[PDB]
């Protein structure tokens, strides 16, 4: 069926159709452009016209042009092959590689899994990171969001959960890049080609990147992480496996969102944001999760504006939330790397009804002697190690000694330290601190632990540098 | 909905959308014809001055206008699609503005015959020899089958040559225009 | 100006006659489906509220009866809905099916189940858009409701019929309660009085679908499934949807208020509901208000939380608690909803934050909450407890802003009570539990502990009481009141357990 | 041009806040909808669509370059205004200014704490 294109005012365009109509969200050709223009339905005028809010720039439309309905919503190629290439949002790959040679297609608008596919009980996603394992332990299926700014070691970090998470689960990948500004996104491209998840070679690639720039149109902005939620969605219905899913930025969805709601003309909310907010992060907050095939876990960055952490955006974003990752520069300056913060970083099923009663105790006396040390590191700073006894300058070893041995060597981050990435799995996490708690390793110098995967390798480090 | 036929212009407002309708009910049943010619009627027939002056009067209950209007219709007797567009108008109390209706339906039969508009605005009084070669090379623009409707301008406001408008097609070669583009150029 | 049914697709078919053919008495065309609502065309004998259903197997309720043109709003997504399709009547004001068949049920917000074990096989169906009790049919608040927690059924108690309230930052322990609440239940639903048995219905709105299937594997587990109903419009079901839940549930619970039977409602959470609300309004285009919020959005939860009543002997005895969940944001509870609906319930229950990361779980902060009501509905012994253990904690939250021994009692007392009040989860206890611990705590017994052990202590204590003393707890609940004697033993079993504890 | 033209540009836009305010006039009068601030949707679009032709090109594209430093205008130290956010999220840094620092006679008044540049230790000479 053939349309005409009746109004363009801005980037929303106005179709009018007369033999049948397209349902809501059915995407659109516009015949006679060269670069593919797609829009996409999101009313009815009645009279046969619907409003389609544009995919990219309408600058030389013609009212009369034939808009060519395709039948189905934006669909997108979601095999395999969608792995170490970059696509738009409608699909069409971006890497100046070539066509992405697939054979299933998928529509990007797809309902949440329904209520007797969920799956009922909450597992705890291995990530292979000490720190993140042990005090704020991922959840399969569930929403982590990745707090802190740039300079922290941010790209490092969703580099090193790709690669665990591939080698660990032997789960692939996705990064939907809502808003990616397109000197990062080359950036980026080129940290993963090193890395080495991404590879030009040999198709054995653990990530497929999606990217929504930050110059186009606001209606192509909030369609880019529901591409990401399809090609990770077959990647766990169709091969019953656990995947990331890595949205940065969360905040510009939303903003996404409440620019296309503003072009429709539908009135603003609280704080101008959308009036459908809350119900746009829900429909797609809500195809996140672990059904019975399989699972998508997701880190999502998150800014809070104007650190307004009761703003409808940010605080929208949180009732969705299964856990934090409050990356810090503070910690970064020790060196401890990951910069990730222990004592804000929380997690929602950090309960011992979920990890295990050992997991709880070892991570609730961790959280503790780190508050006590971070609260002696008053009394030293204004008065002096004088001023302490030795019932507390134990736990000031011990906490100085757990700090070192939270920071752990990433595999990708061989360049900078050189060291050999270790993934150290939960159990020798725990049994590490459990031991560097019970006092059995008091005497070892600190720098034993520094940048150390298990705490057998500890041991061995100790006793090198010790002779 | 059912499938309708589109006109060959469109026009838009109220005037737009009941002129659309009738002409799209008016194709089917092919009554086109009759159809304007009982446009033209009722045009005069709401221009009696007892007519439009009730058909004016808010305070004359709206069933009694279009109860009026069904007994002009059957002295009338015009067609079924004709009187029942005068009771559509009578009802939803958009009679006030038939006129701009018909109109549109003229210009939406108009283009349906084929009669493009035409104009030549020209620098002073002109001859009609000149008026018939004119209508004979403007013919040279139209396509195959349409018309000529030229409506004659004189002005002596410009200073010479003559504009010519042909649809929307607009060549202006008025000595004024060349005037003020000369002196625009050379400044 | 315009019109809205003055389209050309529908004066065409006025023109040439043609509406002869196709009714539009009992059957419209949808004019346009856009942001949530479809204007359609036709229906002229539509009762307002009607439930109208589309050609999709949709379904929406008749808000705006225009004189051209009705208005619709679908329970669902509009995506399924296009310009044209044709809506039929239904004849019956937006109602839901109610009874004892939906008990042990998921169904979304209009009783369609959804966790795939077979169709809702009930018989009455009971309007939503109902009115509540008037002036007359009501009584005073006289039963317990036990709700199994120690801080809310000393220091907060709810009776029977009161409206409570459960307002709290995110993340603080309401679904705990709630979850408390709606466990305690099985002791009483295992008997013959139906004085005792409380059927209870959960209303999840806007909440996580994966938790709310969380939610029912875990309440399943404890077997109290079998007298629970759940309601479910979660975060991605449209707002219409989300809007119905609040309502959906408080008919399927008048039901058994109505029938002499007493129920207990619990909307997690009403916030959301708001929320909701606002958005089907501004895309209405209808004014906004404070926040946004429209005018109404005090008349929308009022006409909600005014049907859970307490009936008297005469209209059959029945009644319906309820305990709306509040999520204020990072503190306010003078916004403008947790006021609007501060002042529609007769308790609140406030769970501070700040108590809730101390450790102090429940964290439900005292003095910022109160039960007006509850008072005059309390077991006698419960009562001969609280009367004192809330004037030490009061007599404990001066003196917590700073000494003489006097002062050192006072905080030693506090700490200690405070020490007890907390508590584990999925774990409530028995009322007679509950005055045992609470008495060995306020007499001063466990003043000669080590605060921390406390936390020991009461564990301990519960499980030598469970067994050895079996009958001094069954004489407890059957005479209500810890008589004389009954106080006598319980001092002597206390002494000798304490003896040699360590 | 210059910068497909194998050459290395600069563009100075001064201010950005008066290109919104024009863009937002244009808008009104042409009644399409408005939004935070009076300011249409597409005052995010205008921007990233400008702010995102500053590129370094490849060494197959020519080499070229093109460097940006639009200029903002904040009314009193309210960076979280709309526009001062809009454009803070496009760009790759910012050289935030300050009248307490140039008034103490720190001129120019560049504010250390609060400017940032995202490429860093990069664009620096090995000597600087
Ligand atoms: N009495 C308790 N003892 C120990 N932990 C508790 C208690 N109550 C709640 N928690 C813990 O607090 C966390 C959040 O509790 P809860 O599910 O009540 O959140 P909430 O208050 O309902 O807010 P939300 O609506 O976000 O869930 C859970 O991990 C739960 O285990
Ligand atoms: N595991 C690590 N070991 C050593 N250095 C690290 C580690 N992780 C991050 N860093 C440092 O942090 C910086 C992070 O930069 P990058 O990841 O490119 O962007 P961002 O600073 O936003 O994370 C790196 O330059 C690196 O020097
Ligand atoms: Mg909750």
């Amino acid at each position: 069926t053939t349309g005409r294109i009746v109004a363009v005012i801005g980037a929303v365009v106005d179709v009018q159709f007369d033999e049948g109509l397209p349902p809501i969200l059915n995407a659109l050709e516009v015949q006679g452009r060269e670069t593919r223009l797609v829009l996409e339905v999101a009313q009815h005028l009645g009279e046969s016209t619907v409003r389609t809010i544009a995919m990219d720039g309408t600058e030389g439309l013609v009212r009369g042009q034939k808009v060519l309905d395709s039948g189905a919503p934006i669909r997108i190629p979601v095999g395999p092959e969608t792995l170490g290439r970059i696509m738009n949002v409608i699909g069409e790959p971006i890497d100046e590689r070539g066509p992405i040679k697939t054979k299933q297609f998928a529509a990007i608008h797809a309902e949440a899994p329904e209520f007797v596919e969920m799956s009922v009980e909450q597992e705890i996603l291995v990530t292979g990171i000490k720190v993140v394992d042990l005090l704020a332990p991922y959840a399969k299926g569930g929403k982590i969001g990745l707090f802190g700014g740039a300079g922290v070691g941010k790209t490092v970090l969703i580099m090193e959960l790709i690669n665990n998470v591939a080698k660990a689960h032997g789960g692939y990948s996705v990064f939907a890049g809502v808003g990616e500004r397109t000197r990062e996104g080359n950036d980026l491209y080129h940290e993963m080609i090193e890395s080495g998840v991404i590879n030009l070679k040999d198709a054995t690639s653990k990530v497929a990147l999606v990217y929504g720039q930050m110059n186009e149109p606001p209606g192509a902005r909030a369609r880019v992480a529901l591409t990401g939620l399809t090609v990770a969605e077959y990647f766990r219905d169709q091969e019953g496996q656990d995947v990331l899913l890595f949205i940065d930025n969360i905040f510009r969805f939303t903003q996404a969102g409440s620019e296309v709601s503003a072009l429709l003309g539908r009135i603003p909310s609280a704080v101008g944001y959308q009036p459908t907010l809350a119900t746009d992060m829900g429909t797609m907050q809500e195809r996140i999760t672990t059904t019975k095939k399989g699972s998508i876990t997701s880190v999502q960055a998150i800014y809070v504006p104007a650190d307004d952490l009761t703003d409808p955006a940010p605080a929208t974003t949180f009732a969705h939330l299964d856990a934090t990752t409050v990356l810090s520069r503070a910690i970064a300056e020790l060196g401890i790397y990951p910069a990730v913060d222990p004592l804000d970083s929380t997690s929602r099923i950090m309960d011992p009804n979920i990890v295990g009663s050992e997991h709880y105790d070892v991570a609730r006396g961790v959280q503790k002697i780190l508050q006590d040390y971070k609260s002696l590191q008053d009394i030293i700073a204004i008065l002096g190690m004088d001023e302490l006894s030795e019932e507390d300058k134990l736990t000031v070893s011990r906490a100085r000694k757990i700090q070192r041995f939270l920071s752990q060597p990433f595999q990708v981050a061989e360049v900078f330290t050189g060291h050999l990435g270790k993934l150290v799995p939960l159990k020798e996490t725990i049994k590490g601190f459990q031991q560097i708690l019970a006092g059995e390793y008091d005497h070892l110098p600190e720098q034993a632990f520094y940048m150390v995967g298990p705490i057998e390798e500890a041991v061995a480090k100790a006793d090198k540098l010790a002779e | 909905f059912a499938k309708l036929v589109r006109p060959p212009v469109q026009i838009y407002g109220i005037e737009g959308r009941y002129a659309t309708a009738l002409y799209s009910a008016a194709s089917k049943q092919n009554k086109l014809e009759q159809v304007e010619k009982e446009l033209l009627r009722v045009g005069q027939i709401l221009k009696e001055p007892k007519m439009a002056a009730s058909l004016l009067n808010p305070y004359v209950k709206r069933s009694v206008k279009v109860k009026s209007l069904s007994d002009m219709t059957a002295k009338e007797k015009f067609s079924p699609l004709t009187s029942n567009l005068i009771n559509l108008l009578a009802e939803n109390g958009r009679l006030t503005n038939t006129p701009a209706v018909i109109s549109a339906f003229s210009t939406m039969m108009s283009v349906h015959r084929g009669e493009v508009p035409c104009t030549v605005t020209t620098a002073s009084a002109l001859d009609e020899a000149t008026l018939t070669e004119l209508k004979t090379v403007l013919k040279s623009f139209l396509s195959k089958g349409q018309v000529l409707k030229l409506e004659v301008k004189i002005d002596p406001s410009i200073m010479g040559g003559m504009i010519v408008r042909i649809g929307e097609k607009y060549v202006d070669m008025s000595a004024k225009t060349k005037i003020q583009k000369l002196s625009r150029a050379m400044r | 100006k315009t019109g809205t049914a003055e389209v050309s697709s529908i004066l065409e078919e006025r023109i040439l006659g043609a509406d002869t053919s196709v009714d539009l008495e009992e059957t419209g065309r949808v004019l346009s489906i856009g942001d949530g609502i479809a204007r359609v065309h036709g229906l002229r004998n539509v009762q307002a509220e009607e439930m109208v259903e589309f050609s999709s197997g949709l379904k929406g309720m008749s808000l705006n009866l225009e004189p051209d043109n009705v208005g619709v709003v679908v329970f669902g997504n509009d995506k399924l809905i296009k310009e044209g399709d044709i809506v039929k009547r239904t004849g019956a004001i937006v109602d839901v099916p109610v009874g004892e068949e939906l008990l042990g049920r998921v169904v979304d917000a209009l009783g369609n189940a959804i966790d795939g074990k077979g169709p809702i096989g009930s018989k009455a169906r009971r309007r939503v858009g109902l009115k509540a009790p008037g002036i007359i049919p009501r009584i005073s608040v006289r039963e317990p409701m036990q709700t199994g927690i120690k801080a809310v059924d000393s220091l907060v108690p709810i009776g029977r019929g009161q409206r409570e309230l459960i307002i709290g930052d995110r993340q603080t322990g309401k679904t705990s309660i709630a979850i408390d609440t709606i466990i305690n239940q099985k002791r009483f639903n295992d008997g013959t009085d139906e004085k005792k048995k409380l059927y209870c219905i959960y209303v999840a709105i806007g909440q996580k679908r994966s938790t709310v299937a969380q939610l029912v594997k875990r309440l399943t587990d404890a077997d109290a499934m079998k007298y629970t109903i759940v309601v479910s419009a979660t975060a991605s079901d449209a707002a219409p949807l989300q809007y119905l839940a609040p309502y959906s549930g408080c008919s399927m619970g008048e039901y058994f208020r109505d029938n002499g039977k007493h129920a207990l409602i619990i909307y997690d959470d009403l916030s959301k509901q708001a929320v909701a609300y606002r958005q089907m309004s501004l895309l209405l285009r209808r004014p906004p208000g404070r926040e946004a919020y429209p005018g109404d959005v005090f008349y929308l939860h009022s006409r909600l939380l005014e049907r859970a009543a307490k009936m008297n002997d005469a209209f059959g005895g029945g009644s319906l608690t309820a305990l709306p969940v509040i999520e204020t944001q990072a503190g306010d509870v003078s916004a403008y909803i947790p006021t609007n609906v501060i002042s529609i319930t007769d308790g609140q229950i406030f769970l501070e934050t700040e108590l809730f990361y101390k450790g102090i779980r429940p964290a439900i902060n005292v003095g910022l909450s109160v039960s007006r009501v509850g008072s005059a509905a309390q077991t006698r012994a419960m009562k001969q407890v609280a009367g004192t253990m809330k004037l030490e904690l009061a007599q404990y939250r001066e003196v917590a802003a700073f000494l003489d021994a006097a002062t050192q009692q006072l905080l030693s007392r506090g700490v200690r009570l405070t020490e007890l009040l907390k508590q584990g989860q999925y774990s409530p206890m028995a009322i007679e539990e509950q005055v045992a611990v609470i008495y060995a705590g306020v007499r001063g017994y466990l003043d000669k502990l080590e605060p921390s052990k406390i936390t020991k202590f009461e564990n301990a204590f519960l499980s030598h009481v469970i067994s050895q003393h079996q009958a001094l707890l069954g004489k407890i609940r059957t005479d209500g009141k810890i008589s004389e004697e009954s106080d006598a033993k319980l001092k002597e079993i206390v002494t000798n357990f304490l003896a040699g504890f360590e």
